[PDB]
């Protein structure tokens, strides 16, 4: 042939060499540009199709309710002291060894201060006794920002105080504070007399969802502690009048029901495993999820 | 069966296994087409 | 330094025995040979002349080779650390996962399945290839009982005498009895392939050094010799060597080289990622054990395990296809090479031609004469009595050296089988059928000396004793290249009387050749000289190594021309070949007229292009006046090539379209081939003669005619067309083109997956979002879509453009090039990755976490302790609960990849045509598609798949999420290949045609 092609080159200098024409081991600034541009418009418009197809999916979800909930289906039971490894270990006598546990628990409970629940428009007064599900309405923008069922620091017996800067919390014999996971549109159902609990059904079958903290499981276990459940109405569980929950979009400052457990045992200098459990029909448990509807906190008051 | 809120995975799972058997079997029948 | 001492150890011979001594030892008459009886006797006594089979390898040990085959072995390493890491798991935790246990199980399982598959394939290759190791029964030529006959080499026994000529393989250890100018190739025994002469003389006490012993398993390059078998079978010097007389050898084909280069770097980058991710993972607070498993998962994922098996299949395929075309291929990898062919340099006689000559015209007495060409039933078309025709027929008889085989003199001359030159056979059969017995004629003029024909001298010559009365006592006779023959003459014989060669007769000579040669007949010239008595007495000592007798001033007698028709297939053969972009160059030792003629007859030269001699003739102007470039084709006589500089030889190649090289010496065949190589081409030589030896060796691929070939030239080649079917070359080349396309298609597909296999973990860091795809799921991607579907491509049929597109450039169309990385990484690899990401965001946003919300969550989403994870709706997720969704995301990502891997496996089915032209006829591809997806359903919709592999069911909406992208792939490549079908040279093609 007479056609000039192939690579009969004899310069590894061509890696950057260009005195002829082409450069950077590449081609000319006209094709070194041209293909660059290709990828520019290719990746460009390609990114547009990801953009576009993401957009279509977005308008298949209501910004009021999740299209799916079956994966958070039964809620789990979570404490407010930031469990190190589910363990709350400290030296009762020394302030330092728990100051961490305090700043965490204190920061959370500043959402529930009385000075924070000021205005009557956003915050509504739900009775000083646990009632039935105050159903705000239909999960839309029909009725605007739904009212927030208030919750007073004082209901949490003995774990509220009123100091200066930082809350003066429990150094000798700690205060664990239990909470329920916010499921949008959920309504707790308290146990009847059939599927009874590991303990005698403390009163309020109608409107309280029971929470009981025993030792490590139920079988042969070193039971060494003094439980003491503090709450609204003085009942060991959750006030149904706070549910259902209507999302961050419809309830921006919604305060969920709290319920504390000041553990004032009779055995220092040792670690003990204690399992809390929320009993009910709308509450489930999992052998794998150590937090689903239950609790496994191990605390050590080693002074 | 039906109650509060959740997703029936029983049928979704058996429906998908029915398919996995279609793909598998038709897959073999093609590669052995007499 | 060598080992020749450790070879001359066990050596004892009879190279010392006189001829009479030799005779009484073996008993055979030194000139009539041994009786077929005595032959048959000895054969039962000594067993066939064949070394006893040397067992190379055993079955099961070959199985394990495959099982640890390069990549296969790397898999074991990972599989080992998987079982390993699992043992450790039952020591750091109480009743840990079942992931790594199952992972070790799957990984290992794959090595097994893969290994034993490839094994059985590769076994099937070496079953079919060996079905051909015994299809060429090496013949030997023996003179048993007066006559001479050609038999299987196995039937040769100790004692009988053998006759080897130019390019014959030496059938046993011989003691040379007689020889004219014989030269042997001892390369297989002594390295240097320089021709060593064999005479009957005794020259060195050492059997090896001496010249009168020709060894089994060598061949004689040229000359001619008779010798007597002193060693049969395993007893020969070369049977005695317990090394490897026939079997395993060397050579590394370019396609093999390409592959090995690619595997070296692809494995490099694949380990570069693995350990870079490995340390990255550690930094990312990955557990120590699951870091190493993540590394090892990555390695396997960026390493193409299919390739090997894919390659194996492709060879097994091609080995089955050539077999059905009677094409012996010595190395299956070279069939590729054959596809990359730009220039085919072929021989004329016995290649393009049938090599079945039959005399048609004679030129003598300034006239042309016709001789009955087919079904003669007579003799010629002239008086059998003419003085001139007499002397012509005599030397065409005498100087002939062909003879009918044993036990033939009872059936018609046309029926009996011959031995020797196809030209000489024709010579024989001719005069035997219309004049007299050459057997009796040769015996009347008992021949004294001769220089037997050879492709470089282009003439044969002998002196015979004359018993006539006008006899001057010695009759010189020679034939050859008519031009060459005439050039040594002085007188011409006309109506008996010889009179000087004037200019007119010379020109009549030339028109004759133009005439006769022009029909496409092979022409041979014939002369003689009556050696004068006073200069050459009775007992004269003719010397034939220093020429004691005249070579000049001979008396030209005539020309005989013979018909030698082109082989059946050759036209469409070179047709299709040219239409495949392959330049076809004729390289022959025959005359330019005869050469050109056949060139047009087969279409080496299309009647419409002109030669400077054509052009010049048209305008009635000097030929040396024409401008060479006005000529598209040319006829280059080798007597002029002798005076070419390379640049000149280069130039004639570079600027002519249809080239023909006439009257070329054997070396000139090399130069040419060498020239075409120098330009940057890949040449194929197709030959048959022993004179095609050197060119067939130099060639990028040798192809011998398996029948009309010679021993030596069949040995040079890489292909032997057992049926002498020249069209096998096409079949072959197409086959070659196919291995390359299919193998490249495979690498195209298998490489896409890497980008999505690694982009998640990259994005896991750069955006700190929940890991879209993990270690477990990565393996699935790999061993699910990058396996069976990658292999399936090997089974994928031929496109339709292959024998219509130009031959690939070895320095551009590398098996892997930047364009192929441009696609599998930059284009299609990217899309597939977006497909997974898309479905990842949908699953999270549908389950409560909008994409915008997802940024940052990484630390805490992965955190085992924060169980208050707040989504966009403000819901609170526990650890294992959001992991359920994340790991349900993993399952989907994988499943999405499967979907796009359909479309990719469809577009990587074709490189030029559409998928509607190509058509689903690759059932194994289909088969891959279904099983690949049944698997995908299975891995997600099976009970306990989330307890064992963190794989959970999908909701029906999930499947379709990737469908959009899959289609985007199919159509992008479709339109891309469409632009290229309609825009050759186009920017589209010159950038994305990988
Ligand atoms: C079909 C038969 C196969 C031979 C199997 C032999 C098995 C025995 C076993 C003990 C091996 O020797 C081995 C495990 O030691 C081995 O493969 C090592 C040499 C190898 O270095 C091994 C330790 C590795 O780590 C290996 C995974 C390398 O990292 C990696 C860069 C090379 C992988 C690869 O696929 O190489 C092939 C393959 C070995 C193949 C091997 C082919 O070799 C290479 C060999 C030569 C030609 C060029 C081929 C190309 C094509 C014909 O396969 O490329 C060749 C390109
Ligand atoms: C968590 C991840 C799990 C994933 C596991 C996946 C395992 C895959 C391992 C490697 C597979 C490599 C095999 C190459 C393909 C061979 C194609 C061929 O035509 O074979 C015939 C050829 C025969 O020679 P032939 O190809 O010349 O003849 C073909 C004739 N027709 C057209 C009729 C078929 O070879 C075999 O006989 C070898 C047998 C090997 C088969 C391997 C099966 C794979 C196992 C499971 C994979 C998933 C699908 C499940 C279905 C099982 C039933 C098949
Ligand atoms: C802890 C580590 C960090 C982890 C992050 C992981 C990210 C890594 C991503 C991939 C990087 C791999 C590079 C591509 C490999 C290409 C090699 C190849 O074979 O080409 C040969 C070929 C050679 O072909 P040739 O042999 O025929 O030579 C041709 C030249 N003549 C004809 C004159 C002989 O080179 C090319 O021509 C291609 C040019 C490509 C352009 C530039 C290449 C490099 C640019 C990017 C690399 C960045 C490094 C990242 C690492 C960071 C680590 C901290
Ligand atoms: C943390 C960052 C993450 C980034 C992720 C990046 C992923 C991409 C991975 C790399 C792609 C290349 C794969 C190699 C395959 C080799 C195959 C082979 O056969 O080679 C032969 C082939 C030979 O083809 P060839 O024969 O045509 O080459 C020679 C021809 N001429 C002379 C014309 C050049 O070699 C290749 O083309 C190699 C491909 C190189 C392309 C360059 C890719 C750039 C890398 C990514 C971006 C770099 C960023 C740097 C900044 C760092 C800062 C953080
Ligand atoms: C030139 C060639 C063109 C081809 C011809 C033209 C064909 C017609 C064009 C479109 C076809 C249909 C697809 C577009 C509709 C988009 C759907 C959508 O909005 O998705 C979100 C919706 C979301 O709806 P949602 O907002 O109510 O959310 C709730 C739904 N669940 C609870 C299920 C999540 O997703 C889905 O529900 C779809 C999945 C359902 C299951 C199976 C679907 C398959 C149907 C398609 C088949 C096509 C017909 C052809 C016949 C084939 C038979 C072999
Ligand atoms: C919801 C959407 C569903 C779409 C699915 C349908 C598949 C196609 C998707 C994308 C369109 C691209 C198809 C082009 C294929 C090129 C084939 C070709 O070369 O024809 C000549 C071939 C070849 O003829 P030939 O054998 O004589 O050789 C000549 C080749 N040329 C002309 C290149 C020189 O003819 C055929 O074989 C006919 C069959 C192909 C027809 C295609 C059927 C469906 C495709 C089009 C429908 C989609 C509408 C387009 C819009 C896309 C945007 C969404
Ligand atoms: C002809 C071309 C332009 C039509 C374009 C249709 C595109 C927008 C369609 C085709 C398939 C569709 C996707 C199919 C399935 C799902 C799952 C659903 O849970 C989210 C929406 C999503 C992701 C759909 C978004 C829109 C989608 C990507
Ligand atoms: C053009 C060809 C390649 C498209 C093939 C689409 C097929 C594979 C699609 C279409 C309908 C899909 C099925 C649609 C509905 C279900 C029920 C779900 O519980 C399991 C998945 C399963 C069983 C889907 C598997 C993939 C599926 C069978
Ligand atoms: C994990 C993500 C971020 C990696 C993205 C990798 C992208 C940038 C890589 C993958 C393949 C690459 C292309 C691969 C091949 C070529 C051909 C060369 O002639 C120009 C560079 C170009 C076009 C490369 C540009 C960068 C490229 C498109
Ligand atoms: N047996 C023979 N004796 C004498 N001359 C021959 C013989 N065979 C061929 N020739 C002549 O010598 C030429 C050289 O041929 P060669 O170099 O082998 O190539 P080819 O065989 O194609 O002709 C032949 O074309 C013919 O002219
Ligand atoms: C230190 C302290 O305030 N301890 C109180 C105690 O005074 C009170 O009587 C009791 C009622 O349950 O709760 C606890
Ligand atoms: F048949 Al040739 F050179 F043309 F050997
Ligand atoms: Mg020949
Ligand atoms: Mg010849
Ligand atoms: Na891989
Ligand atoms: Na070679
Ligand atoms: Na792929
Ligand atoms: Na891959």
């Amino acid at each position: 042939m007479a056609r000039g092609k192939a690579k009969e080159e004899g310069s590894w200098k061509k890696f950057i060499w260009n005195s002829e024409k082409k450069e950077f081991l590449g081609r000319t600034g006209g094709s070194w540009f041209k293909i660059l541009l290709f990828y520019v418009i290719f990746y460009g418009c390609l990114a547009g199709i990801f953009i576009g197809t993401i957009q279509v999916m977005l308008l298949t979800i209501s910004e009021f309710k999740p299209t799916y909930q079956d994966r958070v289906a039964p809620p789990g039971l979570t404490q407010i002291p930031q469990s190190q490894k589910t363990e709350i270990s400290f030296r009762p006598n020394d302030p330092q060894s728990y100051e961490s546990y305090v700043v965490s628990i204190v920061r959370f409970l500043e959402k529930y201060k009385d000075l924070a629940q000021k205005d009557d428009m956003i915050f509504e007064d739900c009775g000083n006794v646990p009632s039935e599900l105050k159903e705000r309405g239909e999960y839309n923008n029909e009725r605007g920002e739904r009212k927030v069922c208030r919750f007073r620091l004082e209901w949490l017996g003995n774990c509220s105080g009123l100091n200066d800067e930082t809350y003066g919390y429990k150094d000798g014999k700690p205060c664990v504070i239990i909470k329920l996971n916010r499921v949008l549109g959920f309504k707790p159902k308290p146990p009847k007399n059939e599927s009874l609990e590991t303990y005698p059904v403390m009163k309020y079958n109608p409107y309280v969802l029971p929470v009981h903290c025993t030792g490590k499981r139920d079988e042969d276990k070193e039971k060494v502690g003094t439980m003491e459940y503090f709450g609204l109405g003085g009942y060991p569980g959750f006030p149904l009048q706070y549910y259902p929950y209507y999302g961050k979009l419809l309830q921006p400052k919604y305060l969920q029901p709290l319920m504390a457990v000041q553990f004032t045992n009779l055995t220092m200098d040792t670690e003990i495993r204690i399992e809390c459990k929320a009993y009910g029909e709308n509450i489930g448990y999992s052998e794998k999820d150590r937090f689903q509807g239950r609790f496994d906190v191990k605390i050590e008051v080693k002074s | 069966d039906v109650d509060p809120f959740y997703y029936d995975y029983e049928t979704v799972r058996n429906g998908g296994l029915i398919f996995a058997a279609l793909a598998f079997i038709v897959g073999l029948i093609i590669i052995l087409s007499k | 330094r060598d080992m020749d001492e450790l070879k001359k150890e066990v050596s004892m011979d009879d190279h010392k025995l006189s001829l009479d001594e030799l005779h009484r030892k073996y008993g055979t008459d030194l000139s009539r040979g041994l009786t077929p009886a005595r032959a048959a006797e000895i054969l039962a006594r000594d067993g066939p002349n064949a070394l006893t089979p040397p067992p190379t390898t055993p079955e099961w040990v070959k199985f394990c080779r495959q099982l640890f085959g390069g990549f296969s072995m790397l898999l074991w390493i990972g599989a080992i650390l998987c079982f390993l890491a699992y043992g450790i798991q039952a020591a750091t935790e109480e009743e840990p996962q079942n992931d790594n246990l199952y992972l070790g199980v799957v990984l290992s399982a794959v090595v097994i399945i893969t290994g034993c598959f490839s094994y059985y394939q590769e076994a099937k290759s070496s079953k079919i290839m060996e079905s051909f190791k015994n299809m060429v029964p090496q013949q030997a030529l023996v003179i048993r009982n007066g006559e001479k006959m050609s038999i299987n080499a196995e039937e040769v026994v100790v004692g009988d005498l053998v006759e080897v000529k130019g390019g014959d393989r030496i059938p046993a250890d011989l003691r040379i009895i007689s020889a004219n100018g014989c030269k042997v190739d001892n390369s297989s025994l002594t390295g240097e392939s320089e021709p060593q002469t064999r005479s009957p003389d005794f020259t060195n006490e050492n059997p090896l050094e001496t010249r009168n012993i020709a060894f089994f398993s060598t061949n004689c390059v040229e000359g001619t010799a008779r010798g007597i078998v002193v060693y049969t079978g395993d007893r020969t010097v070369m049977g005695r060597i317990a090394t490897l007389a026939s079997g395993l050898e060397g050579g590394q084909t370019p396609i093999a080289a390409e592959i090995e280069h690619f595997i070296h770097i692809i494995t490099g980058v694949a380990v570069f990622l693995g350990v870079s991710f490995f340390i990255l993972s550690l930094i990312l607070e990955y557990t120590w054990l699951e870091a190493v498993i993540f590394l090892i998962g990555i390695i396997v994922a960026n390493v193409p395990e299919g390739l090997l098996a894919t390659v194996t299949v492709c060879l097994t395929l091609t080995a089955k296809r050539m077999a059905r075309k009677n094409c012996l291929v010595k190395n299956l990898e070279a069939v590729e090479t054959l596809g990359s062919t730009s220039t085919i340099c072929s021989d004329k006689t016995g290649t393009l031609t049938q090599n079945r000559m039959t005399v048609a015209h004679m030129w003598f007495d300034n006239q042309i004469h016709e001789a009955d060409t087919t079904e003669n039933q007579s003799g010629v078309s002239f008086d059998k009595t003419s003085a001139t025709w007499l002397a012509l027929s005599r030397i065409a008889g005498l100087c002939n050296r062909a003879v009918f085989q044993a036990n033939q003199e009872n059936l018609p001359i046309l029926k009996r089988a011959v031995a020797g030159d196809a030209s000489e056979s024709a010579l024989l059969k001719c005069i035997e059928l219309c004049c007299g017995s050459v057997k009796e004629m040769r015996e009347r003029y008992t021949k004294i000396v001769e220089i037997p024909f050879n492709s470089t001298n282009k003439y044969q010559l002998s002196i015979h004793k004359n018993p006539n009365t006008a006899e001057p006592r010695h009759l010189l006779v020679m034939k050859g290249a008519p031009e060459r023959i005439l050039d040594r003459c002085s007188s011409i014989l006309i109506h008996g009387k010889e009179q000087p060669l004037d200019e007119e007769l010379k020109d009549a000579f030339q028109n004759a050749y133009l005439e006769l040669g022009g029909l496409g007949e092979r022409v041979l010239g014939f002369c003689h000289l009556f050696l004068p008595d006073e200069q050459f007495p009775e007992g004269f000592q003719f010397d034939t190594d220093d020429v004691n007798f005249p070579l000049d001033n001979l008396c030209f007698v005539g020309l005989i021309s013979m018909i030698d028709p082109p082989r059946a297939a050759v036209p469409d053969a070179v047709g299709k070949c040219r239409s495949a972009g392959i330049k076809v160059i004729m390289v022959t030792g025959d005359h330019p007229i005869t050469a050109k003629a056949i060139a047009k007859g087969v279409g080496i030269i299309s009647e419409g292009n002109e030669t400077v001699e054509d052009i010049a003739a048209r305008l009635n102007i000097p030929v040396s006046q024409v401008n060479p470039r006005d000529a598209k084709a040319c006829v280059v006589h080798g007597s002029d090539l002798k005076d070419m500089t390379s640049e000149q030889l280069d130039d004639i190649l570079k600027y002519h379209t249809e080239i023909v090289f006439a009257r070329t010496s054997p070396q000139q065949k090399l130069i040419i081939v060498e020239g075409c190589q120098r330009q940057g081409a890949i040449v194929a030589v197709t030959g048959d003669g022993v004179n095609d030896s050197p060119a067939l060796k130099k060639a990028d691929i040798g192809v011998a005619m398996g029948i009309a070939g010679s021993d030596v030239s069949k040995q040079a080649a890489d292909m032997i067309l057992l049926d002498d079917n020249f069209a096998s070359i096409v079949t072959g080349v197409e086959e070659g083109r196919l291995i390359f396309d299919n193998l490249k298609k495979s690498i195209a597909y298998t490489l896409t997956s890497n980008i999505p296999e690694i982009t998640p973990f990259l994005i896991f860091i750069i955006a700190n979002i929940p890991l879209p795809l993990g270690t477990v799921t990565i393996l699935c991607i790999d061993l699910g879509t990058d396996m069976v579907p990658a292999i399936s491509l090997a089974y994928e049929q031929a496109e339709s453009d292959i024998m219509k597109r130009q031959p690939r450039n070895p320095k551009t169309d590398k098996l892997v090039n930047e364009r192929l990385i441009s696609m599998a990484y930059g284009q299609i690899g990217m899309i597939q990755a977006l497909g997974g990401f898309f479905t990842y965001f949908v699953i999270l946003a549908e389950n409560g976490f909008l994409p915008i919300h997802l940024l940052g969550l990484r630390v805490n989403w992965d955190d085992r302790w924060i169980n208050d994870v707040e989504d966009s709706y403000g819901q609170q997720w526990t650890y294992e609960q959001r992991k359920i969704v994340e790991f349900t995301c993993h399952t989907a990502f994988f499943v999405s990849i499967v979907v796009v891997q359909w479309a990719d496996l469809v577009i990587c089915k074709t490189r030029r045509n559409s998928v509607f032209q190509q058509g689903m006829k690759n059932k194994i591809l289909i088969f891959g598609l279904f099983e690949e997806t049944a698997l995908a359903a299975f891995l997600s919709y099976c009970p306990g798949m989330g307890v064992a592999l963190r794989m959970y069911p999908l909701k029906p909406t999930w499947w379709f999420c990737a469908f959009p992208y899959s289609l985007l792939i199919f159509v992008y490549d479709e339109v891309r290949k469409l632009i290229i079908r309609r825009r050759p040279g186009g920017w589209v093609e010159k950038e994305t045609y990988y």
